[PDB]
């Protein structure tokens, strides 16, 4: 309207906002639709959900390389979303109990998954570094408003996504059973509005043409810079001064440069995996610690599980608070918060919401008589200072590491370090799946431990992140 | 393994609770069902409950109100129908799958691999 903010990005988040309801909308009846449609054992329907939300984590490599190395961006988004719509039609054809049975169901569901995370892998990137391309280098601070407005709008849909769809498939009857159809439809032309409403824009859009192919120049680059130093006889300049230095016969400076910024950055992101494991360990222990505590609270009476939803709500409230406040108080001193400041303090915020989770929980167990009530009981309050930290935390992580992420990688590649981003996420779950099996210990211990790792590893990331050299 | 049941005779409008105890291989690996085979016909789908008894399904029958619930500590299963009439007076089968990774319906009688003997629920 004004200045510094293109009219382009309207349809940017609002694309996405309908993207990211449609998909929570989808995978919320996803199990139920294993269980009591295709009649799916408990073990393979958990399997097949497991796989899929892999899948969605980790295509993202694939829609990047897609996108950076070729066929440039806007037109792999384009290209995509048409990929999530058929997707999406082949999942609603499949719920139909109308045409085949227990094999057309499967064969359609299967494939409309595998083209729903496909699509997914691919507008996930590609969608925050056009956003991102359409802001002046010059005008940095707008780009960190646009990324807070991008992640309000993703928060704001899962919220909405919580509050609308058990309206979905609460009794309703498709073909004289429960209407699973609409289920699937409903998100299916959500995501079709989306991709409708991105394209509208086309015209006003900046669409920056690709730099060629830089996934395969890149990985050359690499395996010349190793292979050179293999002097194994011999050997007087392997590589002097870095270990890509002398890959430079060939790829000119150019490239060893974007190379070199993609390294460090990829180095630097090495131990987010386990900070996204521990955190993403916190939806599922504290509706433990939630049920063996009270929630009449006087007014209205709250369940454990629908406490989760206060960590979504919560996020819409500090990503206005923080950035146009908080940063703002910052910023009347000589305090400089560089972006990486920003990520260590959110991980010692996380470190510290376990901490008060761990203390909540020997609370609870500290409970004594005077149906038998306990004096001691604490109420589903106490619960409000770990969310409050926790949500903090995560705001501070992940919208300063979309603005970094985008910031600090080489225009040639912008898009693949949002891919390296949402690769460490995919392999932070990949750990928390592993590790869920083996729970043997006590809750408060368990909570301990969390922390004294999360501390752990913000020291490693504080460590490395003090000898990170910026991309300039 | 070595499934068994349990149950008799019930009023035209009472309640029975049937049982169903294994007596080998451990009862977390193991997810069950309810079938019946009424006289002169085939065998229908009663219920069905999942290992830790965290998924729990019931035919579109469910004649009155049936519920399905399991204890794995002394490996012990009970259905608990409510509301019977005059129909589902049949022989009621007590069936057993050890947990695997398969796409065959839970709803079905090739799903499960072992099934015990009946009872004889009349009305
Ligand atoms: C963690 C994300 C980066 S946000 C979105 C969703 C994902 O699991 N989670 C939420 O919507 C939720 N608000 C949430 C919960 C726990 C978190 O640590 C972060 C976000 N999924 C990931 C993705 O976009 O790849």
């Amino acid at each position: 309207f004004g200045s510094s903010y293109p009219v382009s990005i309207a349809f940017i988040v609002v694309n996405e906002f309908c993207e990211r309801f449609s998909y929570y909308g989808m995978k919320a009846v996803l199990t139920l639709y294993f269980l009591y449609f295709l009649h799916w054992n408990e073990d393979t329907s958990t399997s097949v959900y497991h796989a899929f939300s892999s899948l969605c984590y980790f295509t993202p490599i694939l829609g990047a390389a897609i996108a950076d190395s070729w066929l440039g961006k806007f037109k792999t988004i384009i290209y995509l979303s048409l990929v999530y719509v058929l997707g999406h039609v082949f999942k609603s054809l499949g719920a139909i109990p109308i045409l085949g049975g227990k094999m057309l169901h499967t064969i359609l569901s299967l494939v409309g998954l595998s083209l729903i995370a496909l699509g997914t892998g691919g507008i996930k990137p590609c969608v925050a570094a056009f956003g991102g391309d359409q802001f002046e280098e010059e005008h940095a601070e707008a780009r960190t408003r646009y990324f807070s407005v991008f992640y309000l709008a993703i928060n704001a849909g899962s919220l909405i996504s919580t509050f609308i769809t058990p309206m979905l498939r609460g009794d309703v009857k498709c073909f004289g059973q429960d209407c699973y159809a609409l289920a699937f439809g409903v998100p299916g032309l959500l995501m079709v509005l989306a991709l409708v409403v991105f394209a509208m824009g086309s015209k006003m859009y900046r669409k920056p043409p690709p730099e060629g192919n830089i996934v395969a120049q890149v990985i050359k680059c690499i395996w010349f810079a190793l292979c050179n130093r293999f002097r194994n006889r011999s050997g007087d300049l392997p590589k002097r001064q870095h270990w890509l230095d002398w890959a430079a016969e060939k790829y000119p400076k150019h490239l060893i440069a974007d190379v070199k910024a993609l390294t460090r950055v990829l180095f630097l992101y090495i131990p987010l995996p386990m900070f996204w494991a521990l955190l993403d360990q916190q939806g599922s222990r504290w509706t433990l610690q939630a049920n063996k505590m009270n929630g009449d609270l006087g007014f209205f009476v709250l369940q454990p599980d629908q406490m989760q939803v206060l960590n979504p709500f919560l996020v819409l409230i500090f990503i206005p608070l923080f950035d146009l406040v908080i940063y703002r108080l910052i910023s009347k001193c000589r305090i400089n918060f560089s972006s990486l400041r920003k990520m260590a303090v959110g991980m010692i915020l996380a470190c510290l919401a376990f901490a008060v989770a761990a203390l909540v929980e020997t609370k609870i167990n500290g409970m004594i008589h005077p149906e038998d009530i306990p004096v001691n009981k604490l109420s589903i309050a106490w619960q409000l200072p770990q969310y409050v930290l926790v949500t903090a935390a995560e705001v501070m992580f992940s919208v300063t590491g979309l603005e970094f992420s985008y910031s600090q990688a080489p225009s040639s590649m912008k898009s693949v370090l949002q891919a390296a981003w949402l690769l460490t996420v995919a392999v932070g779950n990949i750990i928390v799946l592993v590790v869920a099996q083996f729970s043997g210990l006590a809750q408060w211990a368990e909570f301990v431990l969390f922390s004294c790792l999360l501390l752990v590893v913000c020291l490693i990331f504080s460590v490395m992140a003090y000898y990170y050299v910026p991309l300039k | 393994q070595l499934v068994e049941s349990g149950g008799g005779l019930v009023q035209p409008g009472g309640s029975l609770r049937l049982l169903c105890v294994a007596s080998g291989r451990p009862f977390n690996d193991y997810d069950m069902g309810w079938f019946r085979q009424a006289p002169g016909k085939e065998r229908e789908f009663v219920a069905s409950i999942s290992w830790s008894g965290r998924v729990t399904d019931y035919s579109d029958s469910m004649k009155g109100r049936c519920t399905v619930s399991r204890d794995n500590a002394k490996g012990t299963m009970f259905l608990q129908m409510s509301n019977l009439v005059p129909r589902d007076t049949a022989v009621y089968y007590c069936a057993a799958a050890r947990r695997r990774w398969t796409f065959k319906a839970t709803n079905t009688e090739e799903f499960y691999e072992t099934w015990g003997q009946g009872t004889q629920v009349t009305v």
